[PDB]
């Protein structure tokens, strides 16, 4: 039926049930419980010592729990990405997503991790994106070039970046 | 047994790279196959092991304790961190950042272990203290997957290393609590499937740690044995080829099964 994959993830919105989140990245594919609580964890290909994957949060344990958070790692592809490390050193906490986009490219990032602490509501939203330059992005394989940046409620909160040129 | 050795030259030529292999007697040490034993490898996340295996000491020392929990944020996040990315806000403790340093290869988890002991340097202090004069941690999770050719940051030997696991699971160095301790993770290693377990016969006991980096590096430790009990350490490094990460699985999976025929 499928690994995990990216479109899934997509598909996949906040609010949603575990039911709902099951049916679409595929039961076969995630598991709960362990070292991922009551998050449903998901995993895509193969990529080096595990594999890609997604992280689903709930409001709760219960079965009518929503989701709250989404997080993946190696699911979904930066459309064009175009960081550097001059592009980086540009970038500064306080800026907006729309300026951060603006400073390392309209292409160059993925959400990693968004997460809504008092959720339905959308205030303390918390979002890090991974970006990545010309071919620093893998879905299998190491990073050669990323950064990690933070915001909560839109605003850049911090910034760290690996092997940017 | 000989037709191992025939298995790995087999590997060497299949992947074109060199591929280094130990088989330990568990209880003598004495070592019943090698190859290439003192060539260095790249650790990957096999060193996970080792940086465990350094906290257990502490905690032994009571200079640690295993339920000492560690708050960390976005800044300590880096790629792959399956496990510390879903507990950002909740923290871990130091017992549960092993156990998902070990079984799950999650870098940040590996990161902050080796936070509480020093970074990489006191890694290495703690081998050189128990007599690994060989194995080198120098970066941190990602960096120290590069497996830049003839770099010798990051690596290890195979017979150094299989002699090290040995020391940590059997020597004196560690509690029994210790040392039981480092061996359940091990038991519980879940990222290691196509490996040395692809060969594993029902009822066999296995205790490992896989790696794998840049430049086709590839690699697996481990303490196995029939009837549920381990009865000689396995030490298996490749670095330098080409070939893909199905392939490379193949033929350590290949070395697994020779090893496993003729025991
Ligand atoms: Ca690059």
């Amino acid at each position: 039926a499928g690994v995990m994959t990216g479109a899934k993830f997509t598909q996949i919105q906040f609010g949603m049930t575990r039911q709902q989140v099951l049916d679409i990245a595929g039961a076969e594919n995630c598991e709960t419980g362990g070292s991922f609580g009551d998050s449903i964890h998901c995993r895509g290909h193969a990529a080096g010592d595990y594999y890609a994957y997604a992280t689903f949060g709930f409001t709760s344990a219960a079965a009518d729990a929503k989701v709250d958070s989404k997080s993946q790692e190696k699911l979904l592809a930066p459309s064009a990405p175009t960081l550097t490390l001059a592009k980086f050193n540009q970038v500064t906490v306080g800026m907006t997503r729309a300026q951060v986009l603006a400073t390392v490219g309209q292409g160059s990032c993925t959400t990693w991790s968004e997460y809504y602490p008092a959720y339905p509501s959308t205030a303390g939203v918390t979002l890090s994106l991974s970006c990545f330059d010309v071919d620093g992005y893998s879905s299998t394989g190491a990073y050669r070039g990323s950064a990690h940046l933070w915001f909560t409620d839109g605003v850049l909160q911090g910034k760290r970046q690996w092997d940017l040129v | 047994h000989p037709e191992t050795l025939v298995k790995v030259k087999d590997a060497e030529d299949q992947l074109g790279a060199r591929v280094g292999y130990i088989e330990l007697d568990l209880n003598s040490g004495k070592i019943l196959e090698s190859f290439r034993p003192e060539e260095r490898f790249p650790m990957m996340s096999t060193f996970k092991v080792l940086l465990c295996g350094a906290v257990l000491s502490r905690v032994d020392a009571g200079q640690e304790q295993l339920g000492r929990r560690i708050h960390y944020s976005q800044n300590d996040l880096v790629e792959y961190s399956p496990v510390t990315e879903k507990h950002l806000t909740d923290g871990m403790t130091v017992r549960e950042l092993c156990s998902a340093a070990i079984t799950m290869s999650d870098n940040t988890a590996a990161n902050l272990l080796l936070t509480t002991i020093g970074g990489p340097k006191e890694l290495t202090a703690f081998l050189h203290n128990m007599g690994d004069h060989v194995t080198r941690l120098d970066r941190w999770e990602p960096e120290l997957n590069e497996a830049i050719p003839n770099d010798e940051r990051d690596t290890t030997m195979p017979a150094a290393m299989a002699t090290t696991l040995r020391k940590l699971l059997t020597g004196e160095l560690l509690t029994l609590a210790s040392r039981q301790q480092l061996i359940d993770w091990m038991e519980a290693d879940k990222v290691a499937g196509p490996l040395l377990r692809s060969a594993l016969p029902a009822g066999w006991f296995i205790a490992d740690k896989s790696g794998a980096g840049e430049r086709g590096s590839r690699g697996i430790i481990a303490a196995l044995g029939p009837d549920g009990k381990p009865s000689r350490i396995v030490v298996i490094y490749t670095t330098g080829s080409q070939a893909t990460m199905d392939e490379r699985n193949r033929q350590i999976a290949e070395i697994g099964a020779s090893l496993i025929k003729h025991w």
